[PDB]
Order: structure tokens, then sequence, then C-alpha cells
RNA sequence: UGGCACCUCGAUGUCGGCUCGUCGCAUCCUGGGGCUGUAGUCGGUCCCAAGGGUUGGGCUGUUCGCCCAUUAAAGCGGCACG
RNA sequence: AUAAACGCUGAAAGCAUCUAAGCGUGAAGCCCCCCUCAAGAUGAGAUUUCCCAUUUCUUCGGAAAGUAAGAUCCCUGAAAG
């Protein structure tokens, strides 16, 4: 696992520590706690973290390497944290909020409300653009996904709410004449 | 001519509580079964019941190895058109761990009045404690 | 018989076979039935027995 | 949620505001009393249990005399209990009025059914009769007990047998007027049982 | 969805993964979808 | 549809209907979904799914079938052709 | 809580990947919710209240003979049969 291998740089002001298996880790953004399997150990100094690989079958590698990718994923997520992007595309397709609850628009009879949970907020620059923030991979990917399959793109027309690094498969209403 | 039988109520019987935590459902069925049944002692009659008492505890951590959690199942008849339930033994394991060792546990004692004797003799506990302090059991290792 | 030995001999960390082989090794002829009634009222002398056959293995 | 004991007096109609009619059945409710209280610390659940009517001395004995004396109260002919109510309410000893519903309330109704004797299937299961002409003789008879192959009979065969006089529960009835001076209710529809029946007014549960 | 015993590519875009134990091809073009 | 002749010839009642059903799923309707020669409407095909439901007549001993009028739909099979 | 299915996070395999560790949506179906029976559930359960420690024989075991609380025989019946 060149993955397991490489170093954890800890930054400023963000503090993680070992119980066991468990690992917390504290910053300016929030707390996280996780708990991994036994089997792999972690070493702890100043501002280094390093997870080593007892044995090189199959199972322990990709063990270590997803150990080691989920704790650069919580360290950074407490540190500077993660955003996700949605654009609308549609007449009449609307955004808004009232307090904490995201109400949208997109062609139905009724709207469709949507509240975060703890640690993810929703914010709304227009009425066709939202932005979905946390310091949690996991729960702010689960968010805007949610969000999304509410009204996912059609290839007709292109309308629905789609991220920004998509690309929309197109075709054509009628065709052979 | 001359061989020993023994007499009911002639041996004593002792208690013994065994934890569960871990061990395989089938490893822990053989070795309680074989303790009830009295195999363990020289004073081994087979139409006397010679055995011993058995408390279990901690029987919400037994082991599954495989997929048996979601893939073994367990079968009930009501004896009416249709009535066949099923139930899987990793939610048994999580709701009503007590009916699983004590199925597993009589699939394996003898077909007769006196193997329905011996299955009173058992008591199993899903936690940590049982009712059974003023009989002072003793612990027994696998 | 066989079941009362065998219940005796692993109490004295045996197997029967393993006390059935190491009696043979010995020369010691004492029959199942002899073994099973000496287990049962004379265990003194079934432990002096299994030390012989533990010798002889 | 509130419960109630009464007993069934007749069957009638009333007109409402609008015109309208519509039939009623009458239960009379006097001289209920909270006679006992059940917690989980020591019975393992909640539940209120409620004396209905007075009966005389010489037809009650040592044991009943002595659970109604906790409650300062005769003995009661009948003797219920109530789940999913409120024990901060129901003092022990207290009476409980008809003022506990008010009109148009909707409620369960439980009795016990109307006896018929030994019945046979066409009446007691809604069977289909045979032809009565045509040659046959095949009139008011069970049908076939089933196929050859299992060498038995089912279970679940229906059968002649007794008929009447089970527990029912009709649900969702409304309550038309309520008559505190007469200890009276009026409840739309019709309940379980004949006259002098035993009722148990009870709050919907959905 | 194509559910058949023998899921092979149809194009060169076509890819042949496991998933859950099962064979199965993805591509761009959704005709292409294969179980087995 | 056949082949064989293994139980029953000191007897294992044989078609259609009526009464009463129960089970399988290779699903007729209803529920969930992928692909479409999927713009919409109306459809096609495949995957999951057996919880419930699944019509009254004319002709013929008929099973089947044709026809009339409906229905969300008028499933196919096993049980000594139950 | 799931099926088919759709995803998030994610390595093995510096990428990518719905899967391997870990999460989320998701059916008239499963287990509940609703109605009825149910402790002979010989594993015979629980709560409230009532009566009490009598007299003869026995060699202990135990036996019998008047009762208490409570029920029945018998009789008038139906809302039951
Ligand atoms: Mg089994
Ligand atoms: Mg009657
Ligand atoms: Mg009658
Ligand atoms: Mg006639
Ligand atoms: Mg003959
Ligand atoms: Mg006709
Ligand atoms: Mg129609
Ligand atoms: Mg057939
Ligand atoms: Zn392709």
């Amino acid at each position: 696992s060149r993955i397991g291998k490489k170093t954890i740089v800890i930054p400023a002001g963000v503090t993680v520590t070992l119980n066991g298996s468990t690992a917390t880790v504290k910053g300016p953004k929030g707390e996280l706690v996780k708990e991994f399997n036994p089997e792999i150990t972690i070493n702890i100094e100043g501002n280094e973290i390093n997870v080593s690989r007892p044995t090189d079958n199959k199972n322990h590698r990709a063990l270590h390497g997803t150990t080691r990718a989920i704790l650069n994923n919580m360290v950074v997520g407490v540190s500077e944290g993660y955003e996700k992007k949605l654009e609308l595309i549609g007449v009449g397709y609307r955004a808004q909020k009232q307090g904490d609850k995201l109400v949208l628009n997109v062609g139905y009879s009724h709207p469709v409300e949507f509240v975060a949970p703890k640690g993810v907020e929703i914010e709304v620059p227009a009425n066709t653009q939202v932005i979905v923030k946390g310091y949690n991979k996991e729960h702010v990917g689960e968010l805007a996904a949610n969000i999304r399959a509410v009204r996912p793109p059609e290839p007709y027309k292109g309308k629905g709410i789609r991220y920004e690094g998509e690309h929309v498969r197109r075709k054509e209403g009628k065709t052979g004449k | 001519r001359t061989t020993y039988m023994a007499k009911p109520g002639e041996v004593e019987r002792k208690w013994y509580v065994i934890d569960a935590t871990g061990v395989s459902l089938g490893r822990l069925s053989s070795e309680v079964a074989s303790i009830l049944r009295g195999k363990n002692k020289p004073q081994f009659t087979p139409h006397i019941d010679t055995g011993d008492f058995v408390i279990i505890i901690n029987a919400g951590k037994i082991g599954l190895t495989g997929k048996k959690a979601t893939d073994k199942i367990y079968y009930r008849h009501s004896q009416y058109p249709g009535g066949l339930k099923s139930r899987t033994a990793g939610e048994m394991r999580t709701n009503n761990p007590e009916k699983l060792l004590e199925l597993s546990i009589k699939g394996m004692l003898p077909k007769n009045s006196l193997g329905r004797q011996l299955f009173k003799k058992l008591h199993v506990y899903g936690g940590s404690e049982h009712e059974h302090a003023a009989q002072k059991p003793e612990v027994y290792e696998l | 018989w066989i079941a009362r030995i065998n219940a005796a001999a692993r109490m004295q960390d045996l197997s029967y076979s393993k006390l059935m082989h190491g009696l043979k090794l010995a020369g010691i002829d004492i029959n199942r039935k002899m073994l099973a009634d000496l287990a049962v009222n004379d265990i003194a002398s079934f432990n002096t027995l299994a030390d012989s056959a533990k010798k002889a293995l | 949620t509130k419960g109630i004991l009464g007993r069934k007096v007749g069957m009638t109609q009333v007109f409402t505001e609008n015109g309208e009619l519509i039939p009623v059945t009458v239960i009379e409710a006097a001289q209920n009393v909270v006679l006992q209280k059940k917690t989980v610390e020591t019975d393992g659940y909640e539940a209120v249990q409620i004396g209905f009517e007075d009966k005389r001395a010489k037809l009650s004995n040592k044991p009943e005399q002595g659970h109604v004396a906790k409650a300062d109260t005769t003995p009661k002919r009948f003797i219920r209990e109530f789940r999913d109510v409120n024990l901060d309410e129901y003092e022990i000893g207290a009476e409980v009025k008809v003022d506990v519903f008010a009109e148009g309330d909707i409620i369960d109704a439980t009795g016990v059914s109307k006896g018929k004797g030994f019945q046979g299937v066409i009446k007691r299961h809604g069977q289909s009769r045979g032809p009565m002409a045509h040659g046959s003789r095949y009139h008011r008879r069970p049908g076939s007990m089933g196929p050859v192959a299992p060498n038995r009979v089912f279970k679940n065969k229906l059968l002649p047998g007794r008929m009447g006089g089970e527990q029912i529960t009709i649900q969702n009835l409304e309550i038309v007027k309520v008559d505190v001076e007469k200890n009276v209710l009026l409840v739309k529809g019709n309940v379980p049982g004949a006259k002098k029946a035993l009722v148990q007014i009870k709050t919907a549960t959905k | 969805m194509k559910v058949r015993p023998s899921v092979k590519p149809m194009c060169e875009k076509c890819k042949v993964i496991r998933r859950k134990g099962k064979v199965m091809v993805i591509c761009e073009n959704p005709k292409h979808k294969q179980k087995q």
C-alpha cells in the first residue's frame, strides 16, 4: 500500500488521540471519533502519524490503505472542512430557505423540504444554486446526494438538479425523419 | 455377574457456570451436552441420570462463523395449512439468545424420557448475571 | 466398560486409545471388565496402572 | 384515553340539529369506582381497575369484601381493567362518570355477542347450499372434506358447532349525547350483546 | 439491464467488474449494461 | 402424445358438473425497479414480488372453443385428470 | 429491517471503482401496529383479598375425623342451552 505508507502531517490547532483502536480528532471546526480494527496499528508523535502493516496478504493491505485514507480525510475535514455544490436547471426551478430549512420548487405540486443534521449546513447563494458544507466527507456527500436524488437530470432537456462536475448524456426527442 | 450400576440419587450432582463469549455454538453445545449426560464420570449408567447442572451466561455473545448470521434458518410449523415460519440465526442472537442455545443443545441430547429430563437441568442467560447464587455454582473451563 | 474407562482416564490426562496402547506396550493383560470395575471401586490402583501405561509410551 | 363500563338498555333514534335521523344505542353507566392501580414496579404493566355495579351483601363473600374495603365501597358485580390510560388521574375510591366523554367523541365498544346454539355450516360460516331439485340429495351439507393424498383432513375445515357468545369489538363509533343526571350515554349504531349486557366504552385506538 | 448467462463486452468502452459476487458489465451506453 | 408391464382381477367406481378447498410460481391485476426505436399520452421488454383479488350469460353431456355484455384483471398448473 | 435497484465514503491497484472494512435511500412482500384464542406454556407464570395452625391414633414415615374460608346436592328459571 503506497497510500498506507504515506505520512500524515498534523496541522496546527488540531489534536489527535488514541484510545485503543478508537481515534479522536479535534480542531477549529469540530470533533470526530472513529473505530478501526486492532490488527492495524498507529504511531503518535508531535506532528506525524504513521499506520503500519504487520502482514502482506490481501485484506490486510486493503485495510492499511483505507485506514490511512480515513485518517487523512478526518484530519483535513477537522482542519479546513468540506463542501459540495449543486445547480438547478429548468424553468420555474427555484431554491430557497426559511431559517434552517431548504425549500425546493422543482416542478411538483408541493415543495420539497430539507433539514440538515448536526455538523452540516446548507447555503443558498442564489435561487438556482445550493451549497452543502461540513467537516465530514461522508455526511456532506450523503446529503448532497439526497438533495440531488429529488430531481436528477434528464437526457432530453438537461432539466433537474446536478453537480457542476457532471456531464449529462444528452438524447434527441425526435429522430429518424 | 458383577458390574456396577448406579442408583437414583446416589451420585452427587454439581452446579457449573460456563461463559459463552466468543465460542462457536456447536463446540460449546457438544461439551455442555456431554456434561449434562454424565459421560465425564466413571459412574455413568445409561438408564440413570448421573450428570450435572449447567448455567450459561453471556449467551448473546456466542460466535457464528461464515455467513451463518444471515444465512442459517430455523423453521416452525403450526400444523395448519401453509403455517411455516422462518427465522434467521443472527436476529435470534440479538433477540432470543436463550432460545438459540436451547435449540442447539436440545438437538444433541437423546430423544426419550431421560433426554427431556436432562433438558431441564440447563439454564441460559443472555447477560452476565444469573439467579442461582443459592446453589453455589462453580466455574468450569471448556 | 469402554465408556467408563474413558471417563476415568481423562482425569489422568489421557485418552482411552492412548491408555490401551500404552497398556499393550507394557505387557499388561487386564481386560475391560476388570479395568472398569477397578475404576469405579478402587481408583488408586487404576491410577497406578495409568502411570505404568504412561511410562510405557 | 378514557374508559367506562355500562349496561346496554336498548335501541332507539334521535333527530339531529339539521333534521337528520340516526339510530342510537343507550348505555347506562352508574356506580363506577376506581378499585386498584397496577404499576410496573409491582405488576409489570400499568392499568386501572374499575368496578361497575352495586350488589347485595348476600351475593358476595369475604374475599370480595376485603378487596373492595381498600377503596371504601360496596361489592361490585363487574370488574375490568383498562390499559393505555394515565395513572396520574384515578385516585383510589374515586367515582367515574359519563362526563369523561363529550358529544362528538369516537370510541371502541367491547361486548359479548348474542348466543346461538348448535348451528350448521351455512348459517355458522355462510356456506352455499346445494340444489333443491333436479334429483339432488344434497342441501345443507358441509362439502368435501379434502383431497385423497394426505390420508387425513386438514385443520380449519369448517364444521357445525356452537355459534354465538364471543367477545366482539366495534371500532370508531360516535357519541351523540351525554346525560349526566341520568348517567346515560347515546352511541350511534349498535353494539354486541343482548339487553342488560355489559359493555366497555373506551377511546378509539386509531 | 440485460440478465444473461453470457455477459461479455459489446463495444470498446465496456468494462467487466464484479460486485457482490456477480460478474457484470458497465458502460457509457446504457444499452450495454449486463448482469450475470 | 408415447414406451415398459413393477402393485392391485377372493373388485384400487370410470367423463363432465355441484359443494369445499389447499398448495407451486414459469405473475393475469395491483406494488417496486433497469433498458427502450423512453419528448408527452399510450406502450414494449426484463428483474424483485405468491399479500389479497381474479364475471354473468347463448350453443353443445361436453373439457375445450366460438359468440354477447362487462371488469383493475377475467393466470397457468399439482393434489388417485383433488 | 430488507429484495430488485440507486448512491456516499474507500482501498486492494498513488488513478478509478456502490464493496473488500464502513454508511444511506429503497416494495401490496417480512417482523410489528389492528382483531380473537391462549399457563396441561408438566417451562403449569403474576397481582389483590379471605381462612388458619384443631382432635385422635401411629414406631418416624404417616393414617382418619370433625370443621374454617369456600363450594355443591336439591329446588324457581333465561339474557344460556
Ligand atoms: Mg437447524
Ligand atoms: Mg340463545
Ligand atoms: Mg340451543
Ligand atoms: Mg329432498
Ligand atoms: Mg384377489
Ligand atoms: Mg348456455
Ligand atoms: Mg375495464
Ligand atoms: Mg390436477
Ligand atoms: Zn459499451
